[PDB]
C-alpha cells in the first residue's frame, strides 16, 4: 500500500528529498528509517501531524490529504549515503514498509583528472581513478565495477580486470 | 479508597398481571469499587435463577449491572434484592413494590 | 542494544535453523523481518510479551518462540531455498501508534541444495602503478577477492596492525564471476595512500577478507573443509 | 448525538466476577466489544459487530489488547508504589470521541485511580492535567514524548470519528430503530396517586407532561428515570398526587418519537 522511489542523486553539500506516498486504510503515523548498505536501519523521524518537524539536521513534512511525506536531508556527506525506508501505520496498527530510496551522494571534485593507470601485481588490473557526470558501465563479459569515493586527511575510482586503454563499452570521458 | 454507595432499583419488565409470568429486574448502579455481590430474594428464600449482566462502565468512573430473573407475581409473594458491597458494612436489601 | 545470533548461516535444504535475538533494551515488543530485493521489510513473527508469540504477514515456514523477555527466536523447522534473505530483529517501545523500532545487525541466511558449492575466497593484492606515483603523487592500491560463494564475506585493510579506514573504498555489493547458476562472486576493494607512505619499506599493508561459511558441525566428505576462515595477502612498501 | 468510547480496568485483586483486567468499548451508550484476562480474546457484544467485521479485525486487535493488558497492569503497580498502597486498588481509563449535531467533534482521554480522577489529556494544548503530586510525575514523563502526544491528538481528532461513523452505519438497524411505547395508567391509594406508565420503547427519550382538567399542566409530580428492561427496551413512570377534594380530571400526554398520546386518569 506504500509506494516509494528507488534512486536519488545529489551533490555533496546541497540537499536531497526522499519521498514516500501512502495509500493505507487509516493513518496513525509515518516513520522514517535510514539503512546504510547492510547495516541495520536507524530511526530518523516520526510524523503524524501536518506540519514539518524542523530538527535542524533534517526536516520531514507531511500531507494528510494529498497523502505523502518527504524528508529534507541537508548538508549531505559520505555518511548520508544510504537507502531510506518509510513505514506507515494501519488503522489496525500494521506497519506497512516501503521498498526504499537509494540516495547516492555525488563527490564534488575540484580537480577532475581523468587518468587510467595499469596497476601492477604482487595479473594487471586497471584503475580508472580521479575522474561527477562520468558514468561507468560494466561490459565485455570477461569485469567493470562501479564508481566509489574515498577520503583523506576525495577521489573517485573504477577498478576493472585487453589492456588498460581498451576503450570498453562504458561512455568514457 | 473511594467508595460509592449503590442505587438499588427493583421493578418488573412488563406490567404485572398477577398469575402471569414476568421478569423482575434489579438494576444496581453508581457503585465503586467494581467488586459486588447481588442476590435476589423471594419471600426470604434466595432466588437461584438470578442472571446477571456483564459489568458496564459509566462516564463518572462508576459501574452498573442489571440482574434479573423470571418470576410469577401473585397477590402474596414478595420479592427483594440483596446487595453486598465494600461501601457498606452490611448488605442492603430493597423490596419490590407493585405501585 | 539489540544483537542477533548467528550473524551468518549456511544450511542445507531441509535443515534445522534457529535465529535468536537478544535485547538489553527493556522492551516487551520484538519483531522478526526479512528484507528482500524488491519488496521491502516483511514481518514474520513478533511478540507483545514473554510467551506471547504471534504471527505476521509471512509466517510460512517460520515458527517463533519467546522464552524470556530478552530472547525472541526464529525457528526454521524445515529450511528451504527462498527462505534465504537478510533477517533483521527489532525491538519496540510500547508507545502504541508512535513506535521507534530498534533494528539489530542483519543475519545473512543462505539455503543451498548441495553444500559442495560453498567456496572460500582467494585474496590477491596489487601494488601501485609508478605512473600514478609520478602523476597523482599518491599510490592507489587494489585488493581483489575472487571465487567465493556465498557472498558472506567482509573485506578490511590492516596497515601495520591498524585497520585503516581513511581511503578504503570496498565495493558495496559483490559481483558474480560467472553469471549463471552457482555463480561464484567477487569483490574489489581499493586503498589510495600518499606516495610517501608507500615509498617507506617499513609500512606493512594487508588486505583481510573474513569469510563466513560452513559451520564446524557439518558433514563434509569430499577431499576441502571450507569452514569460516580469514584469508589475506600482505604487501610491503617499495621505493 | 452519537459517541464512541473505550474503557479499561486494572484492579489489584482478580476476585471473582471482576477479572484482573477488563476493557469494554461502547457506541452510543451501547456495548460493542469486550476483553478481559479471563478470555484473552476481544469478542463482540452486539450482533451487528461480528457480521460487519471480518476475523482479521478481531484477531489483530486482541494482539494489541493483550499488549495493553500488561501495560495497564504495570501502570497500576507503579501508582501503588508512589502512595505506598497495598491491598485492592482500581486503575481506570476512558477514551473516545463523540460526533455531535452541528458537526462539531470532541475528543477526550482521562485516567482514574481509586475512582477519583488521576490525569486528563488535553488534545488542543498537547498537555496532561495532573490532579496530585504523583499524577504530576506522570505528566512530566508522558509529556516528554512529542511523538506520543501528537499521535493521540491525531487519533482523537481524526481517526476515532472514522470508527464512530463506521460503527453507526453497521448497526444502523438497531441503533436507529423506532419502537413505540406501551402506556398504561394505574391508581394508588393514599394512606389519590395516579401513575402514567410506559414500557417497551426505544429511543431512551420520552416526555410525560402530566396535565390536569382541560388545559392546565399539573405542577407537583414524581419521576423515575429510563430504567432498562433488559431486552433492549426502556420503561418509565410518573405519579401525580390528585387534590383530596377538587374533582378535577387528569390526563397524561405521552409523546414519543413524534407520536403523542392522550390518556384518562383513574
Ligand atoms: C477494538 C476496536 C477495541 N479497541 C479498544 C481500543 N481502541 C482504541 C485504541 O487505539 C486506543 O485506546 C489507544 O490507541 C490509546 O493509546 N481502546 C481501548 O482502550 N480498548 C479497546 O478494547
Amino acid at each position: 500500500g506504500v509506494e516509494q522511489p528507488a534512486k536519488l542523486m545529489s551533490v555533496e553539500g546541497t540537499f536531497a528529498r526522499v519521498n514516500c506516498t501512502y495509500s493505507t486504510s487509516g493513518f496513525n503515523g509515518l516513520s522514517w528509517y535510514q539503512q546504510r548498505e547492510g547495516q541495520a536501519p536507524v530511526f530518523l523521524s516520526y510524523v503524524v501531524l501536518d506540519g514539518l518537524k524542523d530538527s535542524g539536521h533534517f526536516s520531514t513534512f507531511l500531507s494528510r490529504s494529498n497523502g505523502y511525506s518527504y524528508l529534507l536531508l541537508t548538508e549531505l556527506q559520505i555518511k548520508d549515503s544510504a537507502s531510506y525506508l518509510c513505514a506507515v501505520r494501519d488503522s489496525n496498527y500494521q506497519l506497512i514498509w516501503g521498498s526504499g530510496t537509494k540516495l547516492i551522494i555525488k563527490p564534488n571534485i575540484q580537480n577532475p583528472d581523468p587518468a587510467v593507470y595499469q596497476l601492477r601485481d604482487s595479473k594487471s588490473v586497471c584503475l580508472f581513478t580521479d575522474f561527477s557526470q562520468t558514468n561507468v558501465s560494466q561490459s565485455k563479459d570477461s569485469y567493470i565495477t562501479d564508481k566509489c569515493v574515498l577520503d583523506m586527511r576525495k577521489s573517485n575510482s573504477a577498478v576493472a580486470w585487453f589492456a588498460c586503454a581498451n576503450a570498453f563499452n562504458n561512455s568514457i570521458i | 479508597a473511594i467508595q460509592k454507595t449503590p442505587q438499588i432499583q427493583v421493578y418488573s419488565r412488563h406490567p404485572p398481571e398477577n398469575g402471569k409470568p414476568n421478569i423482575l429486574n434489579c438494576y444496581v448502579t453508581q457503585f465503586h469499587p467494581p467488586h459486588i455481590e447481588i442476590q435476589m430474594l423471594k419471600n426470604g428464600k434466595k432466588i437461584p435463577k438470578v442472571e446477571m449482566s456483564d459489568m458496564s462502565f459509566s462516564k463518572d468512573w462508576s459501574f452498573y449491572i442489571l440482574a434479573h430473573t423470571e418470576f410469577t407475581p401473585t397477590e402474596t409473594d414478595t420479592y427483594a434484592c440483596r446487595v453486598k458491597h465494600a461501601s457498606m458494612a452490611e448488605p442492603k436489601t430493597v423490596y419490590w413494590d407493585r405501585d | 542494544a539489540v544483537t542477533q545470533s548467528p550473524r551468518n548461516k549456511v544450511a542445507v535444504t531441509g535443515g534445522k535453523v534457529t535465529l535468536s535475538c537478544n535485547q538489553t533494551n527493556n522492551h516487551n515488543n520484538m519483531y522478526w523481518y526479512r528484507q528482500d530485493t524488491g519488496h521491502g521489510l516483511r514481518l514474520i513473527h513478533y511478540s507483545y510479551g514473554a510467551g506471547s508469540t504471534e504471527k505476521g504477514d509471512i509466517p510460512d515456514g517460520y515458527k517463533a518462540s519467546r522464552p524470556s523477555q530478552e530472547n525472541f527466536s526464529l525457528i526454521l523447522e524445515l529450511a528451504t531455498p527462498s527462505q534465504t534473505s537478510v533477517y533483521f530483529c527489532a525491538s519496540g517501545d510500547n508507545w502504541g501508534g508512535a513506535e521507534t523500532l530498534y533494528f539489530g545487525s542483519g543475519t545473512r541466511l543462505t539455503v543451498l541444495e548441495d553444500l559442495n558449492k560453498v567456496f572460500p575466497p582467494e585474496v590477491a593484492v596489487f601494488e601501485p602503478s609508478e605512473a600514478e606515483i609520478s602523476h597523482t603523487q599518491k599510490a592507489t592500491l587494489v585488493c581483489l577477492a575472487t571465487g567465493f560463494f556465498p557472498d558472506h564475506v567482509e573485506l578490511s585493510w590492516w596497515v601495520n596492525g591498524k585497520e585503516v579506514h581513511s581511503g578504503v573504498c570496498t565495493d558495496p555489493q559483490p559481483l558474480k564471476e560467472q553469471p549463471a547458476l552457482n555463480d561464484s562472486y567477487a569483490l574489489s576493494s581499493r586503498l589510495r595512500v600518499s606516495a610517501t607512505f608507500w615509498q617507506n619499506p617499513r609500512n606493512h599493508f594487508r588486505c583481510q577478507v573474513q569469510f563466513y561459511g560452513l559451520s564446524e558441525n557439518d558433514e563434509w566428505t569430499q577431499d576441502a573443509k571450507p569452514v569460516t576462515q580469514i584469508v589475506s595477502a600482505e604487501a610491503w612498501g617499495r621505493a | 448525538t452519537h459517541s464512541l468510547r473505550y474503557f479499561r480496568l486494572a484492579v489489584s485483586d482478580p476476585g471473582p466476577v471482576v477479572p484482573e483486567f477488563i476493557s469494554v468499548g461502547y457506541v452510543d451508550s451501547h456495548p460493542i466489544t469486550t476483553y478481559d484476562s479471563v478470555t484473552r480474546q476481544k469478542e463482540p457484544k452486539a450482533p451487528w459487530m461480528a457480521e460487519n467485521l471480518a476475523p482479521d479485525h478481531w484477531e489483530r486487535y486482541t494482539q494489541l489488547l493483550r499488549g495493553w493488558q500488561q501495560t495497564f497492569k504495570a501502570e497500576l503497580r507503579h501508582l501503588q508504589r508512589h502512595y505506598n498502597h497495598s491491598g485492592l486498588h482500581t486503575y481506570q481509563r476512558m477514551i473516545g470521541c463523540e460526533l455531535l449535531e452541528d458537526g462539531s467533534t470532541t475528543g477526550f482521554l482521562q485516567y482514574a485511580y481509586d475512582g477519583q480522577d488521576f490525569i486528563i489529556f488535553n488534545k488542543d494544548t498537547l498537555s496532561w492535567l495532573a490532579m496530585d503530586y504523583v499524577a504530576h510525575i506522570t505528566k512530566q514523563a508522558w509529556e516528554a514524548n512529542l511523538h506520543e502526544l501528537q499521535y493521540q491528538k491525531n487519533w482523537l481528532e481524526e481517526e476515532c470519528i472514522a470508527w464512530l461513523k463506521r460503527f453507526l452505519e453497521y448497526g444502523r438497524d438497531t441503533l436507529e430503530r423506532t419502537e413505540h411505547p406501551v402506556v398504561r395508567t394505574t391508581r394508588k391509594e393514599t394512606f389519590t396517586t395516579f401513575f402514567c406508565r410506559a414500557h417497551g420503547f426505544y429511543p431512551p427519550e420520552i416526555s410525560m407532561t402530566w396535565m390536569k382538567n382541560g388545559e392546565e399542566i399539573a405542577q407537583e409530580v414524581d419521576y423515575g428515570g429510563v430504567l432498562p428492561s433488559g431486552d433492549g427496551t426502556y420503561q418509565t413512570w410518573l405519579s401525580v398526587n390528585l387534590d383530596p377534594q377538587s374533582n378535577d380530571v387528569y390526563s397524561c400526554h405521552v409523546e414519543h418519537s413524534g407520536r403523542q398520546m392522550v390518556l384518562e386518569a383513574p
